[PDB]
């Protein structure tokens, strides 16, 4: 039928360390991948903090630049990795993963994610 | 008789294209058809335009779109609702109706350069002037500079005729003036009661060379938590790399607009690497609240204050997170979606949204009607759970106690909420219904939808049963209507209903079906349900570091941005200091808070149904009429009832 | 020195905007996969910071759209900080923070801070000696440098500082800028508040109004004095008093019924009710639809009025009966007003008047009544006897005179029935006693613009208490008449005589209906209507006022109009002046005055909320150590909370180690685990946090201050107390040994400063004559005196030496005569030595920039820049040990002389 992402509810990882905020799928026969977000989830509205194109990655706050390589070699997997974590990185991030499928048109599919700290 | 209807949105606007639903049920040949729009009291036609001919080849369904025009003659009596007629020509037969008009041309949006300034320097300003379509178009506008006490020291009124409805404007605010909260307030020439305004702190200032970021663990304080309110202070340089310093921080509770400072908790914790924590404890709040009886802090707010000093004693800089709402339960939920009025005998389903204590969405979280264990569902990524119950083909009001159903929170913490839903007053106690039901997924554009379309009726009539017709609402006109079609044996239909950009933040459904019977008696069941959207833009923008992705500039440096957008569009640029964010952070420009405007600015009040078949219709913001005599009832008021 | 970048070398990062980029671009290019690319290339702003970067799009079919912020971030490995303020208050010593950092992973600097000379402050920087600190950051830090000035100039002003780093190629200069603002203080001193109101004593001759000059002799001079002007345009709109609800006129739709005077009975509260609800927009309170339900029961009436219509265009009761004189015309007045409302018949409403002016009339015009109607109780005020003759005249003429609009040239004679029938009324409206004849006749002679003089007098005098126009009786021909009375004042165009008669109707809430209601429902809803559509919308404005200063060239003709949303506005005079300012026709508005300027301070100044005292004093016994003291309190005696005491060090000073953990560990006092296990290398600034401060003691501490870079001159150090709440509430205090109270050396008279901390004159050996001849050939030499001391007037401040000019080597820009007398200034520091004593000769060199006040009063002083020299006494000459020096300056004068600098 269609993709969808599993992506887990929770997850923990402790200070000034690292982790894998998973979020995969199971790729099809003809389903295209041409857009990757990381949206965090600070305020009430939603940013986009990481993207991929058809140009490679591209961090978009400062705050994160040189933390964030997310994980690539894999097909149908794009997990978050982040190292040398913070206390404000406690927050809601989500995965958003867009398709192209033959029919020249699109689909979307993104979950939520929520990231603790502990120490 | 041949009955001919005309749905038309509940209110029109003005300088808009306002479509109009012509039907001819169970009619015979090509059936001609004149539309026309007086002015009310003393006609005179501000619209005969736009006929047709409504063929067998659709079942006679066809429609007409005009424009009601701004005309000096609808700028004569002002402050008192003003009205149209609509005289819909069936060839012989006529079908008039009279219709309530707002004026509200369109939306305004006003972006600031920057959220504070300090005397002597310019601030740039653009105002953003599209039709409540969101497109750009061409009008008058007359900008307004008003100042801390309320008084106007600008004035202006300019034509965005001819710059993509992007009206960029300058004021240089004087070396010497009062301060506070200036506004910049403007308004349509032809809607100067709709204002759009926004503010920007003027203020004496230099910037800091750091951030602070004051958070609590949760977003809530719990009451019968021992720990006491767990805080985290944490603190960068504006450019990038962490601080050593050293932090004085303070708590009190907010209650209405009275805010009370909790003297003793004032803690001196000094910053290693960025972060501090600390504690305001349970003991030394409640001592604060000398009113003791504990629960008394239900929904009274807590609120800190930080004040990050650095180690060399070159600057410091304070900060504030109001809100932390004292509370019983980490969830609330609330039947702002759900409708409130079910069908005897078919099901009710309801839209439960539920919440943190902050008013933002909790994902995944399970919810129960009471006196239904095992049956649950799951809050989706908006805030919406799906329930839905059978209810008994009596007519008396339903009683529904939603709870949170978390494992890991005992009972007390759930939170929990309960609501009254009342019968669909049938057409001469005749028990014929229709149901509209839509499964529970955050919609995107470019997927498509089903609509069950589910008939629930005395079987003696139910083959006269051709068609269920429908319309779509989305940003106060209609988008989209068509026809459904069921043949006999049936009971439930179901429409794919393919969603677009057009659809974008939300749609109502409204639809009904027409049948003789009982002897002859003309009927009209209908229904109406409102489905949420995925906001976002309608097209798209982006900026990003196009020059080889990563590497890291200096003072100076020359580079590059990749921007991608929509072809044939023009965009805007600003950058901005973080720093000024530091001091105000509000007032800023968010496609959100537009989306906003557009769903304050709705026609239509009811997540669905109403109290019988004319209730569906106008609560969804319309204006079904025949050549039998059942339509909707007047509107008289302009705003949503609340 | 060796192994760096000189400061000629270096270039500032100077470009600060809060705001930048902002922009328009136009995604021109070609659509790949349906997403435009433009590449923006662009140069960065030096300042150091994060940049977010917000776009917004506006397209034709996809709207508006809003992107997402994006972050660029512009760093450096290494970089200054320079922690200017807002502003700073002239000729008050202040300090300020350089931060340095260094960012490189694992390596320490070695680095050259300087501050650059600038003459819009004072600073120990000199521009033949720059300010120049040596010092090693770790890695992974920062370092803060003060450094203490004293802003001179006014206005606008820039701060330069700098560095280098030692055995590398790393530099970075900061060039930010900050306030300078005159001594005093800010004061808004009135000057007039006049009303501006052309008629209302503005008078007959429109307002001209004087105003005067400012106090200003508290003036503290070289500062600004902005002269404002607040134009206003007061308004107050609308008399309209509150509309008769809707609520209440529903049994006023009454369905016509009956004969040929039951019909108009009935015809009419629904007739009327329409035209006071068009009027009044009402219909959406009443309901909406239940219009059309109404128009067809107007049209019913006419068309069943139509029966009647006798064969020669005439109205009775039936067929069968002669025509009354007062049913056509009533017919033409219910018919008339309805014009609007469906398709009356041409031939209709214009023929039952052609009926009346032809038979029924008289020579000098009264219409009367040859059919006395069966249900007169319709009529209203003609059922009395008396003066039938003058209220039915009036009644069938006023019918006429609102069916003239239409028909003009059907009835040829009406430029003339009406013209005989308002002379009766006009001779003959004095012999009326009652109300009814004088209020319904003054609307029939209110329609013909004839109304004035006696006529109108008694129309408005008649009137009762100035609102209703009453008689003896029953009380529905007085709530009928009065509104004869208000349609008549509605066609006076008088809103000065009008609001009353209404407000005493909306009193009298008079919902018509039932027995004889005909009239008193009729003119009642059509006089409360005309009103509501004719009655002021929004009180008028139209101000023209004219400004005119002898300041500026042009008058200013300030356009005013209700309709500007603003009425308000300004104009800024820089020079305090007398201006006329004239104004003209309508409305009202408001004319402020007001000065902004300063005067002098007040002795108990701004330190408020913190008395700070501090000192420093030598060593124990037994390089050069002090004790740093600090006494401290807090104005408002309850025991302030938690506060800074913040120390900026003496250049080359550091606290004791010891001393510092005696005062942590000491209670309601903290020094952090930080600022401790700091180096010795760098404890330049120190921060002493504290619980506790009041006013009822003063928190007394202090501790010892190693000395271990030896220095000349050295600046002086700063403690600063706040609490934590609030950065303003602040108190700076200094120290330093040669000066006391760490007051940099300075050279005030009155307003304005000379920066002193330099050479007193020219510095000191041989003298030889080419090495005097050439010096005083260099750049700036405007004067060569030979002088004679002539007193020595001491003080503390400021020294004074008035030298007798004995005579001009070289003058300049000066016109001194030789005899006379000049006055030359010296700082205190400098008297030991430059060491005179009258009755003795000198020689003087000096600039230009050295003067102080203007001609004719003109004092000199004595800087780095001048030579001062020891003249020997003309017998004092010959001696073997002043032998050389005589010879040569007696050498040196013949040179100027006779040549003059050869240049
Ligand atoms: C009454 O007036 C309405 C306006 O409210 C008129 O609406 C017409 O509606 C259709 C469909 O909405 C519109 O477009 C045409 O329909 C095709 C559907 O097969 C479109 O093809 C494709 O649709 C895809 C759906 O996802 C889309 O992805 C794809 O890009 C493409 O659009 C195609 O666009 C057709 O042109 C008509 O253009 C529109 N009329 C007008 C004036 O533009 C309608 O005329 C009236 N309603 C009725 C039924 O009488
Ligand atoms: C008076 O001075 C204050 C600043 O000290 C200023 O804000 C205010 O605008 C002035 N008031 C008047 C009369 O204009
Ligand atoms: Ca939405």
């Amino acid at each position: 039928g269609r993709p969808i992402l599993e992506v887990p509810e929770s997850v923990t990882g402790p200070w000034k360390g690292d982790v894998n905020l998973p979020c995969t799928y199971d790729p099809l026969q003809g389903y295209t991948q041409v857009l990757v977000k990381w949206l965090v989830q600070r305020g009430s509205d939603p940013v986009t903090i990481f993207l991929r194109d058809s140009s490679g990655d591209h961090i978009q706050q400062a705050k994160y630049q040189g933390r964030l390589h997310v994980s690539h070699k894999v097909p149908g997997d794009v997990s978050l990795q982040l190292s040398t974590l913070e206390m404000d990185d406690r927050s809601h991030y989500t995965c958003e993963v867009t398709w192209q499928t033959p029919d020249g048109n699109q689909v979307v599919r993104d979950k939520i994610t929520e990231l603790r700290v502990q120490k | 008789s041949p009955m001919y209807s005309i749905i038309t949105p509940n209110i029109l606007r003005l300088e808009s294209e306002e479509t109009m639903v012509l039907e001819a049920h169970d009619a015979q040949g090509d059936v001609p058809v004149t539309v026309t729009v007086h002015d009310f009291p003393g006609k005179k036609l501000v619209l005969s335009s736009e006929k047709t001919v409504l063929t067998p080849a659709t079942n006679h369904m066809g429609n007409v779109t005009f424009t009601i025009p701004a005309n000096r003659e609808f700028k004569s009596e002002k402050g008192r609702n003003k009205f149209v007629t609509v005289q819909a020509t069936f060839g012989t037969q006529v079908v008039e109706k009279v219709v309530l008009v707002s004026l509200q041309s369109g939306y305004l949006f006003i972006q600031t350069d920057k959220t504070i300034y300090t005397p002597g320097s310019t601030v740039l300003y653009r105002i953003f002037t599209v039709n409540h379509k969101l497109l750009p178009v061409g009008r008058t506008v007359m900008v307004n500079i008003e100042n801390p006490e309320g008084i106007p020291v600008k004035q202006d009124s300019l034509s965005s005729q001819n710059q993509l409805g992007v009206l960029p404007l300058s004021w240089d605010i004087p070396e010497l003036v009062n301060m506070g909260q200036w506004k910049i307030r403007a308004y349509y020439e032809n809607s100067p009661q709709q204002v759009f305004s926004t503010e920007f702190e003027v203020k004496e200032y230099v910037l800091p060379s750091f951030e602070v970021i004051v958070e609590p663990t949760e977003k809530f304080y719990y009451i019968y938590n021992e720990k006491g309110l767990e805080v985290t202070i944490t603190a960068r340089f504006l450019y990038g790399k962490k601080v050593e310093g050293t932090a004085f921080v303070i708590f009190g509770i907010q209650d209405g607009e009275q805010r009370i400072s909790l003297p003793e908790s004032l803690k001196r914790i000094p910053i290693e690497d960025g972060s501090g924590e600390v504690v305001l404890s349970r003991k030394v709040l409640l001592d604060g609240v000398q009113n003791l009886r504990a629960e008394d802090l239900v929904g009274k707010s807590l609120y800190v204050s930080a004040t990050v000093i650095l180690h060399s004693g070159s600057d410091m800089v304070q900060a504030e997170r109001s809100g932390i709402p004292i509370v019983t339960s980490p969830y609330q939920i609330h039947f702002t979606k759900t409708p409130k009025y079910f069908k005897p005998g078919m099901p009710f389903d309801l839209m439960v949204f539920v919440t943190n204590p902050d008013g933002s969405p909790a994902y995944r979280v399970p919810v129960a009607v009471q006196g239904e264990d095992t049956v649950q569902s799951l809050t989706q990524g908006d805030g919406v759970a799906k329930l839905s119950i059978n209810t008994h083909p009596s007519q008396k009001p339903l009683s529904i106690t939603v709870r949170t159903k978390k494992q890991e929170l005992s009972e007390a913490e759930q939170a929990t909420r309960t609501m009254q839903a009342l019968p669909y007053s049938t057409v001469g106690n005749s028990n014929n219904y229709l149901h509209l039901s839509v499964l529970r997924t955050e919609l995107r554009p470019g997927e498509t939808l089903n609509v069950n379309f589910l008939l629930r009726m005395d079987r003696a009539h139910e083959a006269k049963i051709r068609y269920y017709t429908y319309l779509i609402m989305n940003k106060g006109r209609l988008l989209k209507a068509g026809r459904q079609v069921r043949e006999p044996g049936q009971d439930l239909v179901v429409l794919p209903l393919s969603i677009t950009t057009d659809f974008i933040p939300s749609f109502r459904l409204v639809a009904y079906y027409t049948l003789i019977g009982a002897s002859g008696q003309r009927e009209v069941v209908a229904d109406s349900v409102w489905v949420d959207v995925k906001d976002s833009c309608v097209g798209s923008l982006v900026v990003k570091s196009g020059q080889s992705e990563d590497r890291q500039p200096v003072p100076g440096q020359q580079m590059t941005l990749k921007i991608e957008g929509d072809h044939g569009a023009r965009v805007v640029l600003v950058a901005v200091d973080k720093g000024v964010f530091v001091l105000n952070k509000k007032n800023k420009l968010t496609q959100s808070k537009i989306w906003d405007v557009v769903e304050k600015a709705d026609i239509g009040c009811t997540p669905g149904s109403g109290k019988d078949y004319a209730g569906v219709f106008s609560d969804a913001g319309l204006t079904f009429t025949s050549s039998s005599g059942q339509q909707t009832a007047q509107r008289a008021e302009l705003q949503c009832p609340q | 020195d060796e192994d760096i970048i000189a400061e000629e070398n270096i270039v500032s990062r100077s470009e600060f905007p809060e705001s930048w980029l902002w922009n328009v671009e136009d995604l021109k290019e070609p659509p790949k996969n349906g997403i435009s690319t433009k590449l923006m290339n662009i140069f960065l702003k030096d300042s150091i910071t994060t940049w977010e970067i917000l776009a917004v799009s506006m397209s034709d079919k996809k709207g508006i759209c809003v992107a997402d912020p994006f972050e660029v971030t512009v760093m450096q490995d290494f970089f200054i900080d320079l922690r200017l303020p807002y502003s700073v208050v002239r000729n008050e010593q202040v300090e300020i923070r350089a931060v340095l950092y260094n960012y490189r992973q694992n390596q320490e600097l070695k680095v050259r801070v300087e501050l650059l000379h600038n003459p819009a402050f004072c600073s120990l920087a000199t521009t033949k000696r720059r300010h120049q600190q040596t010092v090693t950051i770790p890695p992974k830090s920062s370092l803060s440098v003060p450094y203490v000035i004293v802003p001179l100039k006014t206005g606008l002003q820039e701060v330069e500082v700098k560095a280098a780093v030692y055995h590398h190629f790393i530099s970075d200069g900061v060039r930010k800028s900050l306030k300078v603002v005159p001594e005093g203080i800010r004061m808004n001193k009135t000057v007039a508040v006049r009303t501006l109101d052309p008629e209302r004593l503005g008078r007959e001759g429109v307002q001209k109004e004087d105003i005067p000059p400012a106090d200003l002799s508290d003036q503290v001079p070289d500062t600004e004095s902005e002269t404002r002007i607040l134009l206003q345009g007061t308004p107050v709109a609308q008399m309209t008093e509150d509309a008769v609800d809707a609520e209440r006129l529903k049994h006023l739709i009454v369905t016509p019924s009956g004969c040929g005077e039951q019909n108009m009975i009935g015809m009419t509260p629904t007739v009327i009710a329409v035209h006071y609800l068009d009027e009044t927009e009402q219909w959406e309170k009443f309901g909406l639809e239940k219009r059309q339900g109404a128009l067809e029961l107007i049209k019913k009436g006419y068309t069943q009025q139509l029966a009647f219509r006798q064969p020669s265009s005439a109205f009775a009761a039936f067929v069968k009966r002669a025509p009354s004189t007062w049913l056509t015309a009533y017919v033409v007045k219910v018919f008339s007003l309805a014009v609007n409302l469906i398709a009356i018949d041409s031939q209709v409403l214009c023929g039952a008047v052609k009926w009346l002016i032809l038979e029924k009339q008289k020579p000098d015009g009264v219409f009367q009544e040859d059919a006395p109607v069966i249900h007169q109780e319709m009529i209203g005020g003609l059922r009395n006897n008396n003066e039938k003759d003058m209220a039915l005249t009036a009644f069938v003429l006023i019918s006429l005179q609102e069916a003239k609009d239409i028909c003009e040239e059907q009835v040829n004679s009406l430029p003339g029935s009406i013209t005989k029938a308002g002379d009766f009324l006009e001779a003959n409206y004095m012999n009326l006693q009652r109300s009814y004849t004088v209020a319904i006749a003054g609307y029939a002679l209110a329609q013909m613009g004839r109304l004035k003089g006696p006529l109108l007098n008694k129309f408005l005098t008649t009137a009762k208490d100035k609102n209703r126009w009453e008689d003896p009786g029953k009380q529905l021909y007085n709530v009928e008449a009065t509104s004869y009375a208000l349609l008549a004042l509605l066609q006076l165009k008088d809103f000065d005589f009008v609001p009353p008669v209404v407000r005493w109707l909306n009193e009298q809430r008079y919902y018509g209906g039932g027995y004889g209601s005909t009239q008193a429902t009729f003119m009642v809803f059509q006089a409360l209507a005309q009103y509501q559509k004719d009655a002021p919308d929004h009180q008028e404005l139209n101000l023209d006022v004219s400004l005119q200063l002898p300041s500026r060239s042009s008058k200013i003709t300030h356009r005013i109009h209700w309709e500007s949303a603003s009425l308000l506005r300004s104009e800024e005079t820089k020079e305090n002046e007398g201006f006329t300012v004239t104004a003209e026709g309508k409305g009202q508005g408001t004319l402020s005055v007001v000065t902004m300027y300063h005067a002098k301070a007040k002795d108990q100044l701004t330190c408020n909320k913190f008395d700070l005292k501090v000192t420093i004093k030598p060593a124990p016994e037994t390089k050069n150590t002090m004790i740093l003291e600090i006494c401290t309190r807090y104005r408002g005696d309850q025991d302030a909370t938690m506060s800074i005491l913040d120390i900026s060090m003496m250049t080359g000073f550091a606290p004791d180690t010891d001393d510092l953990k005696q005062l942590a560990n000491g209670v309601d006092r903290y020094i952090s685990k930080y600022e401790l296990d700091k180096a010795f290398s760098d404890r330049n600034t120190l921060i002493i946090y504290l619980d506790k401060v009041s006013h009822s003691e003063d928190d007394c501490l202090a501790f010892k201050v190693h000395q271990y870079f030896n220095v000349e001159l050295i600046q002086p150090g700063a403690v600063k107390v706040y609490a934590y709440y609030n950065l303003e509430e602040s108190c700076t205090r200094f120290y330093h040994p040669e000066k006391e109270d760490g007051k940099l050396n300075k050279l005030c008279r009155d307003e304005l400063c000379r920066c002193a901390e330099e050479n007193c004159f020219i510095q000191k050996d041989k003298v030889t004559l080419e090495e005097r001849l050439d010096k005083a050939c260099e750049p700036g030499v405007d004067y060569v005196y030979k002088t004679r001391l002539v007193k020595v007037q001491l003080s503390n401040d400021f020294d004074e030496y008035i030298m007798a000019i004995e005579q001009t080597i070289k003058s300049g820009s000066d016109e001194v005569q030789v005899g006379q007398q000049r006055t030359f200034i010296s700082p205190i520091k400098c008297r030991e030595a430059l060491k005179l004593e009258e009755k003795k000769h000198y020689l003087m060199w000096g600039l230009s920039s050295d003067f102080w006040g203007e001609k004719p009063n003109l004092s000199y002083i004595i800087g780095k820049d001048t030579w001062v020299e020891h003249w020997p006494e003309e017998d004092e000459c010959q001696d073997e040990e002043n032998q050389k020096q005589c010879q040569d300056l007696g050498a040196f004068t013949e040179s100027m002389v006779v040549f003059g600098c050869p240049n």
